């Protein structure tokens, strides 16, 4: 399985994603999805999942 | 490298995006209640030393005052979401209300700010957590069971 | 540090911020407000050191009144916070009405002057909570079962 | 499974994450998910976790 | 074309791009403005180091101010993103609001530009996970287990 | 298709299917409109070289211009979607908002020019994953496994 995400959604924070298997964080970050005017549409988990 | 940012110019460019003062429409300068201004500035940056965290402000030694005059010491990068989130804080002394699309642009400078920060802490071990045979801690290393402290 | 913050400081600020007495307007103080002012800062003061708790300031000593020119004792970090919570009480004598700008600044401010003060307090160990074997509590140690007291 | 959260819901609270499983905190705080006019609009729990 | 696009053509672009002033225009409006654009955009680019990250802008060398005659070092593939970034942040000098097609055509460039610089860091072995017997480390490879570092 | 299509060509039909110019006017076609339509065209197919991909589109040689009588070098099957995608992009000049029949026209010529454009990639075998001895890999082939490479 493979998480999926908006690209303006986790721009500038793949190095800690990248090692999250590493490394043990004690959170991950990402950003909220938004529409064209700026309002927030969906939180900041990642879409879904591949099966 | 690069001009020095002082501050006055981010209260120029605070009172600049929201048609106060300047020259795009403006025959009727400022007055010199950029006084204001520039104490609002300093005091939003003495709180912003607690949740945002420091970011290299330089604050007036001694008693003396700030006057616009003087270097900031932020880098260029901060300068936006330094000038948008002072402008948020402004406007209520012309009885003004920002309108949706200066949030949006408050609010994404601001993120690129937050996202010049993180950390991340990164925890560690228990501490009477053992660490196994296969690391040999007879000779190469010593202590058997992590530090987790220093 | 710079300047003592002063009580008369923190109660122009916030008459400033909504345009009832600064140059930046049609307006000029009167005295009876400042006094009035004054004497709510002092109030919900003592007030806050229940909620929010104490935070370092300088109340009067019990026989004489308030004076703007008083030190109050505040580090500069909190001057905004304090404000817009004064003028949130202060506004209604006027018989205005606060703008959702106002609010969303006074509650940042609120939010960051809380950040400084959590403490977490961290649960201890029960008291007829043993203490194993591994701990030697008759060699090493002694009080065998935690204290769980203090 | 990792926790995952907005840069701005734990901003200045990373240290009582960090040491979670080292004391014993009576709890653990976090803020809000607030749009770009100052409203709520998710509550203090964590957006979601990693698979 | 293929030629390079200097600094002063992407403020002009953002400029016509709204009605504000063009070659079929009778005002033109004012050098101070173009001053206030080119500033601009050298503040944007300098905050665009960070998120979207390095995309060649040349930046001005030394403390001289930026000119609009300068070659920016932009492919031209890039100026539509650019330009209508830098509209959406100038607007409110002019206190305008966008209409719903410009911003929806500024998110249509802002992707395309996010979709030319995508890295997707696909992520390592460990290190402390075996190589199996099957490709041999012992003669034609050597260091069973992977390396995960360098 | 037969006739070659010029690049003045795309910014009259543009012009003409929302009015503005047309070929029935009593007004001008104001020659720097058309110059400003053809550098908009010229820039919008830089950048499409990202998303949609590339369509044939004949970039200008040299530094010169791009001088509205030159071909294209597109199909004549492209010019609707190519035309409206320009339209939607320039209407904003004029200070002009479309109408749900024009936006709709442009998503179903949109649509028609990336169908004819799909490539579906199909994923190659792994490189470890064995070739059975039902493929007779000794003598008809030769390497078992599949090179999944090249």
């Amino acid at each position: 399985q493979i998480p999926i995400v908006g690209m303006e959604q986790i721009r500038g924070l793949e190095k800690h994603w990248e090692a999250r298997n590493k490394k043990r964080p004690a959170f991950l970050p990402l950003r909220e999805v938004r529409d064209k005017s700026g309002n927030i549409i969906a939180g900041a988990t990642p879409a879904g999942y591949t099966q | 490298m690069a001009t020095v940012l002082t501050k006055g110019e981010i209260v120029l460019f605070a009172l600049r995006k929201f048609a106060i003062a300047s020259n795009a429409s403006l025959t009727d300068v400022e007055p010199q209640s950029i006084e204001d201004g520039v104490n609002d500035l300093e005091d939003m940056m003495s709180e912003w030393m607690i949740n945002p965290g420091d970011i290299g402000y330089a604050f007036a030694t001694g008693d003396e005052q700030p006057l616009p005059d003087d270097e900031s010491g932020l880098p260029r990068k901060y300068k936006h979401a330094v000038g948008y989130q002072l402008l948020l804080r402004m406007l209520s002394d012309y009885s003004l209300e920002p309108t949706p699309q200066v949030l949006s642009n408050a609010q994404r400078s601001y993120d690129a700010l937050m996202t010049d920060t993180l950390v991340v802490p990164s925890m560690r071990r228990r501490g009477d957590f053992p660490v196994g045979q296969g690391n040999k801690y007879d000779v190469f290393t010593s202590d058997r069971y992590y530090p987790g402290d220093l």
